[PDB]
């Protein structure tokens, strides 16, 4: 039952007469019990990585062992709550101990068994009936957002023998009743899930559909989709925190999971201050966003050990939302701190370091969780489909990305919005690079996009032309000078200029530019494409004439016109409805059009 | 709507082979059962024991 | 499969289950001849009784359907027929026109990417909310046109390219999406 | 309390570096503070940095020179470091350890506070939106710091930083248009900077509400490790308990990352980038994060930590690390104090996090988010045209790029140049922006929309 | 055209599903033959068990072989409470062989408290002293152990040999 | 065959990651084989990786999580790692270790085969010369592929590797003037590579002629060590037993290489370049060199491997190990990926050292190998004047220059620049490959001989 | 006359009661008796280079000691002779065991002792 604290260098510690102990098995070390997992077993000793800052434990100590490995409790009264790297509610930690701090071995359940929530039972489900692991055998109306699909837990099944009638249960109600083998278990509302273990599907289907972010040069040039896979390398201050935080705000999945690892504290006080205030229409009535957001923090002074279950209960959460049909998507703060909490962990452990120190499995770690992100057939009888997206920014050390957890990461995502200091410096939001950032669902994507936006696959294909010929007369204008560039080079350069400065660059926090529908980013770089192709026809139609038109000529006549497609940005989507949006941009393509008949 | 019969008679066409090869395998299998299982039995009731070669003394 | 194997084996029994309870609540009265004949040998294990270690055994030695790819494909053709005819549930469809309905469904490549299951999504849209909603005039006036729009599904199937059922399903959309006020 | 009587060991087994690892303790505890009479009766301090059955490695805060085995005695106070906390802290000096020495008292205590403080629940931790004027144009205009915020000031050897920091905390004050309590704590400091700071907060009325922490370049190295952690403790009893608005100084960040270093080397850890420890990140942010307002209590802890680049190079792991764990920094550039700007601040790489709803309608001015962001904008266009110019020459400009240069100059002669005691209001700094962008025709303030542009651009 | 195209090869995906059942299919029925092989050979050791005589012949040599197996000074011998006789006497005959063959002194006890469950078809279980290292000789073990080896003989005695193997080299 | 009762010890001594430490073991065998059963019955099993005394350091494939000392039963097998291979494990899907993951039956082994192979005598290896067509001009033209060949593509995170991999799976054959076996062995790869792969493979109706070994991304990462062995195995028995033809792919030796990095860093051996085993050339080696041909054999093994190379860096110790041993490298590059031309093969860094006797007069035609040494030259040539016309501007360009600039634009457009599903011949790539040196004069083709521009030039 | 293996790691085998073995000695290690070359002694153990795969030696084999360094033959039969890199025969290994494999431990005289 329990052994004894045999020494103390860090998070680390070992423990005498830990006999039988599995390898990270859950225990409590302390007299405040603090919570802790072994990860090395030697001789009749374990080493317990522990969640709780170890400062005051000394040898001597229990260490009490709880045969169970880190585990969350997943069931109602998730949504809308900001759970420590462990599953402690920070809310239910404030209330109880009515102080601003986190207690050492605090040890509050991690869903209030107090609340009484309404419980529908499915109603096809009778006593006698065969059941399985992720069949549904009832909804919660947790909030008005999220029906909360209550499920029996994977490795679970057998015939029913009391199914509850419909009313208000309390999560430690018994609320479902089988027996398979003829051993009787009784359900309630709260499954415990080990986060260590991927939650089974059936299936892990192609991911097809886009997670529109908010972003012009995410949602254009690199697409990410539900069930997709992402990371934001970038230097500090790039806005990787930013990005992500626009893309919980605004996207189109049904739920989503902030797992703050090893971040700013500040900024899940910004999400909490923020996201209760935004809000999202849903059958004609307006609903805050924190209903369909939940938190996870480990702020960075909060124990380093931590980190690693912030991240992996953050998927976990994020799974069993994706089990109940939702597109989940899973924002890990950044993955170089999960990374950093590994590499202390491993030197505590005095084990051979790969590069920089890391550990030698820091890239399967990073590969399993990466891997648990597909778009999904669920379990269970109810023919569902979830997703969990995952978007892990990565922070890498002196903002370079040969960085080992960088490089490992592109090893292992999908999509790669690379973000660069010298564009946050200027101030061009969002920083991310579009010369080496890419989205490899580019393909997978273009069945949607040939049927809903059809144009954008050929405006896309010709915008990210334009930028990397720009790319290449940028070389040769910084040693040579504009003086030598041809009439076509000058108008690419400028129309460059103008995607940059009037359709990448969008300052998050405005009215206008926080959320750029995808209609106006394909409107918008309609627009501009088209004055691409008119400017270019008009210097290729007149270049052999002796009444050459030239890029100045193009300015001088058209400051007005370069002016609305610079002031295209501004157009505000809820102010401004759609339809006006899209008139205005039409009406400036016959502008222009107009304007280029005029001048040639 | 003709070409629907391509699966329609492929798919009776495989169960035929297949089902000529699970009366092929279960015709070998009846004629050499017994005599595989007398040898299979005498080599389990065959124990001799012996020491692993490394013993020393 | 990328399950354990037994966890897919209780797969496949709850699977098998399934179809039963679907079969059972669209067709109570065992009308849809078609339906239960081609469901016979998913069927055949609860119109019989066995218990869950049975029909795992079964599952296991081969007995009963056995491929989750098939199960899952004949149980989400069912699901969304069960689905239809449940939306209707006031306006019940006549028994040609579900045989009707359930073979188109059959026939489909993938249910999922179906303009049928996209028509059935947008009626439980409106379903959903009426089941909920108090009686502001929005939600009289959405409770009229979802009636009307269950009995013309209920005559003309949302296989078909009725356009009425279209201009209906556009139109009572945009009234829920509307703002209440 | 405790009320046992302590264990004084005589049995030292070995000596290394900075650690005095004894054996034979009973009941270890990790992070103990031991005291330990030296052969010659000189005392130290030592924090138990490991446990290990009986043994106990003791990192010695004065370092171990003259340790004996046979003779040292070490008393294990049975307790984590904890600091004596008062509000007549404010107006002492204490040295690096905590002692007083001023010749007064030794700080009768009102609390015991552990040294490490907690982390607030981020739950219950309230988002700093107050804005503080510090006078300087570069900083309000810019780079507007929030009553809460950890924003360090990036500097180099030699630079002006000391100047920098006490002229904010002399003409620091929010834009209503309280005083700060100010804890201050240098670390391997030059005495020439000591006196600065001290004679500074002197010169001012301010040292009856100062406290200052000292722990000079010629005073242990170890001790510099706990030195920030004294003064966060004091001032998060100040701030979170007496209800203080507490201004923070941390002064050469970089004389504690070397000790930080030198710590981590001494006990062989896993190394970072150039030798830092792994945790140096995590450390940064212990000391770093204890800033912020509060749910529920008035006061706050403001953060100016001060280190200096090394080589001016801001990717190397001190600044770098402090980037990701601060809420901005204020970047001093040598290539202005060569010419003699002051404050020769490059908003440029400086940012300020908490800006984005610090400034606005309501607190200071509606246009202060557009001036900013049009300012930086321009900035960077006369850098990029600066830089093209030493290849192509003057001849080779056009009027847009001259209309850029001319920004640039009049911006740093105007704007971020600026009296060592001059107190510019969020007003004065945002109009001096104001008559930088009327440089412009109002289509190439292309950042500010035109609502604002018809009603502030004319006059 | 590409549409046409695209169903020709709807038709190669589905034909290639069809033949992967098919194959699957036969190798699966060619697994349960197999199975059913070892199940009859479970059941002919079950029968030998029942021949006492032959029985313990065979229990003396399984003994002595976990005896050989371990070589501790101290083992204890798990045995079906229907055997406990017999294994009483195959360990009886042990003990002077072992001492003979490994001139090692050997303590051999019987674990009358905890024998084997009676659905075992039979043999013995061999603990060393402290029960930390164990030689299984169940006649289910020794069955396992050989069939998994024979396969390769199984295969070609029930199904011939393969064609295309030219050589075994 | 091994009569004798296995030993099932509880006699955990330690679980180190990947490691478990047994101790008493009875004379324990190096390479052995252990089945490990759990606390809970979960089955595992392990490889021993040394042993010292009564020691036995067991290398679980399925990871150590869960394990426990006192009740985890490892059972040693007695015997090294022997798969059973049978013919018809072509035509199905085993994970890393060899289990079925089709819901088939597990293999009925035709025979046992240690995984570690056996050595092919030197004296009796043929040596293989003729010319696989993969039909990708850039590797036919002037990277050709000889049938018995080892001949990586060298890549990196993001590139089409995958697809060029499957293009040769599906395109590849002998010159016209015998069906190839597809061994699969996916290591390392993430869902959407393996479903691309199989589905690719069911798509082209192969799959009667293919055998997946996939290891996921989120299958245990010790596995990859074995699977590749499994993998050659397989091919080893279809191609020197059953005489077929047999083309191996192997996804990612860079997740293999980490998978060595793992148990390497977990056993504590002094370490190689970049933390990698010291011994990573041999056991690369022992992978990479059971392609070829063999004398009285008709079958053959054709090797594939793939290569992520972390920063594109071709000097780290994996694509650097792994060229020594292979016989050449097809290098995809990131630039010509972003330009969008596939296949991205740079055919600079990208070289087949059986090129020269797999081409030539009777195999492919008599100009094969003049063309692409001049393809070669030119394009060398052609990056080298692009990187002087980025340098100092066009204008300083001779008639030859830009020739040379043509020709790289052309050629990289023409040439290289393929479609996925194109399989362009051997004599078509040449005379691509003809219509592009025919942008020079015939005086500046050097490396062609003159009675061969005089024979195909003029046309 | 011979002593036991004692440990194994890959081809670093280690032999114990090596009593009076010699640096660089050879050693056949196993009973397919793989040529090895004692690279260090400590005590009575000797750690041994084994010149081929040792996957399968386990503990308590005997190690046979031959008291010459690794050597070469060196006469009549060379010229024209393809060798492994210790002096192993490749084409008379293959005469020999008429099959296109190295046995481990395969001992052939270097020099044909059969041609006159």
């Amino acid at each position: 039952t329990f052994g004894y604290v045999h020494g103390v260098s860090g998070p680390v510690v070992t423990a005498c007469d830990m006999a039988g102990a599995a390898m990270y098995e859950l225990v409590r070390v302390g007299h405040s019990e603090l919570v802790g997992e072994i990860i090395r077993l030697e001789g009749d000793m374990a080493t317990i990585q522990v969640y709780e800052e170890t400062s005051g434990v000394s040898v001597g100590d229990p260490v009490l062992r709880t045969g169970k490995p880190l585990s969350v409790e997943l069931g109602p009264g998730i949504m809308g709550a900001i759970f420590d790297g462990i599953q402690r509610p920070l809310s239910d930690i404030s209330s109880q101990t009515q102080s601003i701090y986190i207690p050492r071995g605090v040890n509050v359940s991690a869903l209030s068994r107090d609340i009484k929530w309404e419980f529908i039972p499915s109603k096809n489900l009778r006593v006698g009936s065969h059941i399985t692991g992720g069949d549904i055998y009832g909804i919660v109306n947790e909030n008005s957002l999220i029906k909360h699909k209550i499920m029996l837990p994977p490795r679970s099944r057998g015939s029913v023998t009391y199914i509850a009638p419909p009313g208000n249960y309390d999560a430690s109600d018994v609320v479902l009743e089988l027996e398979f083998e003829g051993v009787k278990e009784k359900l309630s509302m709260v499954q415990v899930w080990p986060v260590r273990q991927v939650r089974p599907v059936t299936e892990k289907l192609p991911a097809n559909h886009p997670l529109l972010t908010g972003q012009r040069v995410l949602d254009a040039l690199f697409p990410c989709v539900q069930g997709g896979t992402t990371a934001i390398p970038g230097a500090f201050g790039c806005g990787k925190t930013v990005i992500s935080q626009s893309l919980s705000k605004y996207s189109n999945s049904d739920v989503i999971i902030y797992v703050g690892c090893g971040e700013r504290g500040n900024e899940m006080s910004e999400v909490l201050r923020d996201f209760p205030e935004l809000t999202m229409e849903v059958d004609g009535k307006v609903e805050s966003i924190m209903k369909r957001t939940a938190l996870v923090a480990n702020t960075s002074n909060m124990p380093v050990a931590a980190r690693e279950a912030s991240i992996y209960t953050g998927i976990t959460l994020s799974e069993y939302f994706r089990d109940m049909g939702y597109h989940v998507s899973m924002m890990a703060d950044s993955t170089s701190r999960w990374a950093e909490a590994l590499r202390e962990i491993s030197g505590r452990l005095a084990e051979m370091p790969a590069d920089s120190g890391y550990p030698a499995y820091l890239g399967a770690r990073l590969a399993s969780f990466y891997e648990r992100a597909g778009r999904v057939k669920c379990l269970g009888n109810p023919e569902r489909e979830g997703s969990v997206s995952i978007v892990g920014a990565v922070s890498p050390p002196g903002g370079d990305f040969s960085d080992p957890v960088t490089s490992a990461t592109l090893g292992i995502v999908q999509v790669f919005w690379g973000l660069d200091k010298k564009l946050a410096q200027r101030k061009h939001f969002p920083s991310v690079n579009w010369l080496i950032s890419y989205s490899k669902y580019m393909r997978a994507l273009d069945e949607y996009y040939d049927k809903h936006f059809t144009e954008f696959v050929p405006l896309r294909t010709k915008a990210k032309e334009i930028l990397q010929e720009e790319e290449d007369l940028a070389e040769i204008v910084q040693l040579v000078g504009k003086a030598s560039l041809a009439e076509t080079d000058k108008i690419t350069l400028e129309v460059a200029k103008l995607i940059k400065d009037d359709f990448l660059q969008q300052n998050g926090y405005t009215p206008y530019d926080r959320f750029c529908p995808f209609y106006k980013t394909v409107g918008m770089l309609s627009n501009m494409i088209s004055f691409y192709d008119m400017a270019r026809r008009a210097v290729e139609t007149t270049a052999q004439s002796d009444n050459k038109i030239t890029w100045s000529i193009i300015r001088e006549h058209m400051g007005e016109i370069l002016y609305k497609l610079s002031s295209m940005k501004f157009k505000d989507p809820v102010k401004d409805g759609e339809a006006k949006i899209k008139a205005d941009y039409a009406q400036l393509l016959e502008d222009m059009q107009n304007a280029f008949r005029s001048l040639e | 709507q003709a070409a629907m019969g391509s699966q329609g008679n492929l798919s009776a066409e495989v169960e035929q082979a297949t089902r000529r090869q699970v009366q092929g395998m279960q015709s070998s299998q009846q004629r050499n059962r017994e005599r595989v299982l007398t040898q299979l039995l005498g080599m389990v009731c065959d124990v001799r024991p012996q020491v692993h070669p490394n013993y020393r003394i | 499969g990328g399950l354990t194997s037994e966890q897919y084996h209780s797969q496949v029994v709850g699977k098998i289950g399934y179809i039963a309870r679907c079969m059972q609540t669209i067709d109570p009265e065992n009308n849809l001849k078609k339906i239960r004949e081609d469901y016979q040998d998913v069927l055949i294990w609860a119109e019989k009784n066995y218990r869950f270690e049975e029909i795992l055994e079964a599952s296991k030695s081969g007995k009963c359907p056995n491929d989750l790819d098939a199960l899952s494909r004949r149980s989400l053709i069912l699901q969304e027929l069960l689905r239809l005819v449940s939306s209707i549930s006031p306006f019940k469809m006549k028994l040609d026109l579900i045989e009707s309905q359930y073979e188109k469904m059959k026939q489909h490549v993938n249910l999922w990417k179906s303009d049928y299951h996209v028509k059935l999504n947008q009626l439980n849209q409106l379903t959903d909310y009426l089941k909920n909603a108090a009686p502001t005039p929005k939600n009289n006036f959405l409770r009229a046109m979802t009636s009307v729009l269950q009995m013309q599904i209920a005559q003309y199937g949302i296989t078909e390219d009725n356009e009425g059922i279209n201009q209906l399903f556009k139109l009572g959309l945009h009234l829920l999406a509307m703002a209440n006020e | 309390y405790l009320s046992q009587p302590r264990l004084t060991y005589k049995t030292v087994s070995g000596v290394n570096g900075p650690l005095v690892i004894l054996d034979h303790v009973k009941f270890p505890r990790y992070a103990e503070i031991v005291h330990l009479t030296l052969p010659d009766g000189t005392k130290r301090s030592g924090q138990v940095l490991e446990v290990s059955g009986s043994k106990a490695v003791v990192q010695v805060f004065e370092g171990t020179s003259g340790i004996d085995a046979k003779k040292t005695s070490c008393e294990f106070t049975g307790d984590i470091l904890r600091t004596p906390v008062s509000e007549d802290m404010l107006g002492r000096v204490f040295n690096g350890s905590g002692k007083p020495i001023d010749r007064g008292p030794v700080v009768l205590a009102e609390d015991f506070l552990d040294i490490m403080g907690q982390p607030i629940n981020p739950q219950c931790r309230i988002y700093p939106e107050e804005m503080i004027q510090t006078g300087i144009s570069a900083i309000d205009g810019m780079n507007s710091i929030a009553r809460g915020q950890k924003i360090p000031i990036f500097s180099a050897a030699g630079l002006p930083h000391n100047e920098i920091a006490a002229q904010i905390c002399r003409q620091a004050g929010l834009v209503k248009k309280e005083n700060f309590a100010i804890v201050f704590a240098a670390m391997g400091v030059n005495m020439e900077t000591a006196r600065f700071f001290k004679s500074d907060f002197e010169e001012n009325g301010s040292m009856d509400n100062v406290c200052l922490f000292l722990n000079l370049a010629n005073d242990p190295t170890i001790e510099r490790i706990i030195t920030p952690r004294l003064a966060l403790t004091t001032a998060e009893f100040l701030a979170y308990q007496c209800e203080k608005h507490v201004l923070v100084i941390l002064t050469d960040m970089s004389s504690y990352a070397e000790a930080l270093r030198e710590v981590s080397a001494a006990r062989e850890e896993v190394p970072g980038r150039r030798g830092f420890p792994g945790y140096m990140y995590t450390d940064l942010a212990t000391i770093y994060e204890r800033a912020g307002r509060v749910e529920g209590r008035n006061g706050s802890i403001t953060q100016i930590p001060i280190l200096t680049m090394p080589n001016d190079d801001i990717t190397h792991p001190i600044p770098d690390l402090t980037g990701y764990i601060t809420e901005g920094q204020i970047y001093v550039d040598r290539q202005l104090h060569n010419r003699q700007i002051y404050p020769p601040i490059n908003v440029l790489p400086s940012l300020s996090r908490l800006m984005k709803s610090a400034i606005g309608e309501g607190m200071t001015r509606k246009d202060h988010a557009d001036v900013s962001n049009q300012l930086y904008a321009c900035y960077a266009i006369g850098k990029d045209v600066q830089a093209m110019k030493a290849v192509v020459g003057e001849e080779a400009l056009t009027s847009d790029d001259l209309l850029y240069l001319e920004f640039l100059q009049k911006f740093e002669k105007n704007f971020i140049t600026q009296g060592p005691y001059e107190n510019r209001t969020v007003y004065e700094t945002l109009d001096i922006g104001w008559q930088l962008l009327r440089i412009f025709p109002k289509e190439m303030l292309k950042r500010i929309p035109q609502s604002t542009l018809s009603e502030f651009y004319p006059r | 055209e590409k549409k046409e195209k695209q169903i020709e090869q709807q038709k190669k995906i589905q034909m290639s599903n069809l033949m992967n059942q098919a194959r699957l299919k036969v190798l699966r029925a060619r697994d349960d033959l197999i199975t059913d092989l070892l199940n009859e050979a479970k059941q002919r050791l079950s029968k030998v068990v029942k021949d006492t005589t032959r029985y313990q012949v065979l229990l003396d040599g399984l003994v002595l072989q976990g005896l050989y197996q371990l070589l501790e000074p101290r083992m204890i011998v798990r045995c079906r409470k229907q055997d406990f006789p017999l294994v009483k006497a195959a360990v009886q005959k042990a003990i002077p062989m072992y001492k003979i063959a490994t001139k090692k002194d050997v303590d051999v006890q019987i674990d009358l408290e905890a024998y084997l469950p009676e659905d075992i078809a039979g043999g013995v279980e061999i603990y060393n002293g402290d029960r930390k290292i164990k030689v299984s000789n169940t006649l289910e073990s020794r069955l396992d152990l050989i069939a998994q080896q024979m396969m390769p003989e199984v295969r070609g005695a029930l199904f011939g040999a393969n064609a295309n193997r030219k050589f075994l080299d």
